[PDB]
């Protein structure tokens, strides 16, 4: 539903929470649609979000 | 195919 696509992760943040969110670049959506996203929301982007964590 | 949920 409110599902889609990553490109790619562009930068990392920690919030008041402690958890982690990642600046997400959505696939065939311009860099103004960006968004921060916490660790969760990346369930469908596993590959995407272990080579952004091992670089 | 990489996916997430966006706020
Ligand atoms: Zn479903
Ligand atoms: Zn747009
Ligand atoms: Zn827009
Ligand atoms: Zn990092």
């Amino acid at each position: 539903a409110d599902v889609y696509e990553v490109e790619d992760i562009l930068a990392d943040r920690v919030n008041k929470n402690g958890i982690n969110e990642y600046y997400i670049k959505w696939a065939g959506y311009d860099w103004y649609d960006n968004t921060w996203e916490p660790e969760q929301n990346l369930f469908g982007a596993e590959k995407v979000l272990k080579k952004w964590k091992k670089r | 195919k990489q996916t997430a949920r966006k706020s």
